[PDB]
């Protein structure tokens, strides 16, 4: 089971659109189709939109426990 | 017919505050027939209105008499016949607020509706039986016309 | 005490015995019960297994709870010994409450 | 450099990175202040330390 | 000599500001400076950086200043209902009358997703519907109302019109608001104290 809150905050949002900007950076495959868009912000933000980035994030707790969820399964907001 | 409501008015006082714009009034009227009350806003540079002046006005669903109900939208060099050739003074409206009158404890039975013409306020107030038929929200023409 | 006590029996007064103790109030003091007073939030004391279900609660480690002195006038009034646990109730703004607890040493 | 005669570029001064710090951002601060200021790379024996 | 003393009155002014510089400076660095450790953890308690508990919920509630419509409450509770009636105008439900009222809040907030709500706010919206369902009974019965909506003079329903599909949308609503408006573990309480109580 899983305890935390399931929406996503804000800090998640910005590291995992800052790690994914670097990885479409460098020629990594891109899951979404472009349009031709050549900045690669703007690509990631289409991604998360379409919910298709390959990112797991880990919530440490405070003692050592962590828990995993998928950046599918948040509930994203504005 | 898509007459809401219709009766005589006559003119009671103009500007119990005095002046405050330079092309409207606050009238105050009362109603020959029934003893409904109003207040009105009236742009008096195209309309001007004396002390003593008696009215008919109208409250409509539609300005198409025969019935029709295509309210998608209005025209305004419209040619073909219709309610407005009546009037003098035709202004465009919603009911946006019904309330009761809360001065009288018992045998209340006396209702105030408001009429918001796209500013210039007016409210109509007396006897529950003659207001059958307003509702917030709805759109409603008010169609005015002196008499001698 | 009415007024004091000499400072001999101070010194005295930690080291009569490890099996007996002694306590001292200033009639000052004591002619009001702090308890009742308007800014004091009620404190309760609870039995071991409490503090051992409550650091369960929350995976802590006992000496990660806030701190009480134990020459606080509370602490003096309820007797207490260092190393206990207690509870506070905070009287919230409105309807509600806050527990928090607090460990004497 | 400081000056205008000579060369400037501004200064984060102490206020400001409180600001960064407030936002809760992390690689922000970082860069304004250790990759893009005076970046630099030693070496150290891990026996000795 | 009006004019001198006028001028004498208005250099205070000027020296104020000038005086002002240092002191309020050196009051916010320190500060800042005494704040800055603090986080919010995902336990939702508050820990300095050895992990001590200074705070076992932040503020109490566990919500964020910044996210505040009503005057340090999350939410203003007749606002959203006036909201929610504009909005949806469903003239075809009939209105609702006192115990259909209660006995359909009640029916919904039996609903296990709310139960996952905290309970303070809970039982502040049942006292806000108790509220309203007391008034519009007053006002039922002044006017002679039927309950089984067969009085005549169908204007007298638009008194305090309110339909089972505007309620659901009202608890909604009232769930997600204050949801959505508590402290996103990961912030730096600390710091946005310190600059709050300096400015
Ligand atoms: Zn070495």
């Amino acid at each position: 089971k899983r305890i935390t809150t399931p929406y996503m905050t804000k800090y998640e949002r910005a590291r995992v659109l800052g790690t994914r900007a670097l990885q479409i950076a460098m020629c990594a495959p891109v899951m979404v189709e472009l349009e031709g868009e050549t900045d690669p912000l703007l690509i990631a933000m289409k991604e998360l939109k379409a919910r298709k980035i390959p990112i797991i994030i880990r919530r440490y707790l405070p003692d050592g426990s962590y828990e995993d969820w998928g950046v599918d399964e948040l509930i994203i907001t504005d | 017919a898509g007459i809401l409501f219709e009766d005589i008015f006559d003119v009671k006082d103009i500007d119990p505050e005095g002046k405050k714009f330079d092309r409207v009034s606050r009238l105050h009227c009362e109603s020959e027939s029934f003893k409904m009350d109003l207040i009105l806003d009236v742009n008096i540079q195209i309309y001007p209105v004396d002390l003593g002046d008696k009215f008919r006005l109208v409250i409509a669903s539609t300005l198409y008499e025969d019935g029709t109900l295509d309210d998608g939208e209005y025209n305004p060099t419209d040619d073909r016949p219709s309610r407005a050739d009546q009037f003098e003074y035709v202004m465009y409206g919603k009911v946006y607020r019904i309330e009761g009158d809360e001065t009288s404890t018992e045998a209340a039975t006396r209702l105030s509706a408001y009429v918001s013409y796209g500013g210039l306020l007016m409210r109509l107030q007396g006897d529950a039986n003659n207001l059958h038929g307003f509702e917030v929200d709805s759109r409603v023409y008010l169609l005015m016309k002196k008499l001698a | 005490v009415q007024q004091g006590m000499t400072p001999s029996a101070k010194q005295s007064l930690v080291d009569m015995a490890p099996k007996y103790i002694l306590e001292q109030f200033l009639q000052q003091e004591l002619l009001i019960n702090i308890t009742e007073h308007e800014l004091v939030p009620e404190h309760v004391v609870m039995t071991k297994e409490e503090v051992t279900e409550l650091l369960a609660r929350y995976k802590l480690r006992e000496n990660q709870l806030p701190r009480i002195q134990a020459g606080d006038p509370v602490a003096r009034y309820f007797g207490i010994k260092r190393g206990q646990v207690v509870k506070i109730i905070r009287p919230s703004e409105t309807a509600g409450r806050y527990i928090t607890y607090r460990l004497v040493q | 450099t400081e000056g205008r005669s000579r060369d400037g570029g501004l200064r984060l001064g102490e206020m400001e990175r409180d600001c960064l710090i407030g936002y809760g951002a992390s690689m922000l601060l970082l860069e304004r202040l250790m990759i893009s200021s005076d970046a630099f790379e030693v070496d150290v024996c891990g026996q000795c330390g | 000599t009006e004019f001198f003393f006028h001028t004498m009155a208005g250099r205070e002014g000027l020296v104020d500001t000038a005086v002002k510089t240092a002191e309020t400076g050196y009051m916010q660095r320190r500060l800042v400076k005494s704040l800055e450790d603090l986080c919010s953890q995902y336990d939702l308690t508050v820990r300095s950086s050895t992990g001590d508990i200074i705070q076992f919920i932040y503020g109490g509630d566990g919500l964020d200043p910044a996210a505040m419509e009503g005057k340090d409450e999350p939410l203003e509770f007749k606002r959203v209902l006036d909201n929610i009636k504009a909005v949806f105008p469903c003239p075809s439900e009939p209105a609702l009358s006192k115990n259909e009222l209660i006995l359909t809040t009640e029916s919904i907030m039996k609903k296990s997703e709310f139960l996952c709500c905290q309970d303070s706010f809970l039982q502040e919206i049942k006292k806000f519907i108790k509220g309203v369902s007391e008034k519009i009974k007053k006002t039922r019965d002044k006017y002679g109302i039927n309950d089984n909506g067969t009085t005549e003079p169908r204007v007298l329903y638009q008194l305090d019109r309110i339909t089972p599909t505007q309620v659901e949308k009202f608890l909604e609503t009232c769930r997600d608001k204050y949801m959505r408006a508590q402290m996103e573990p990961g912030s730096a309480v600390g710091a946005l104290c310190a600059q709050s109580i300096g400015e």
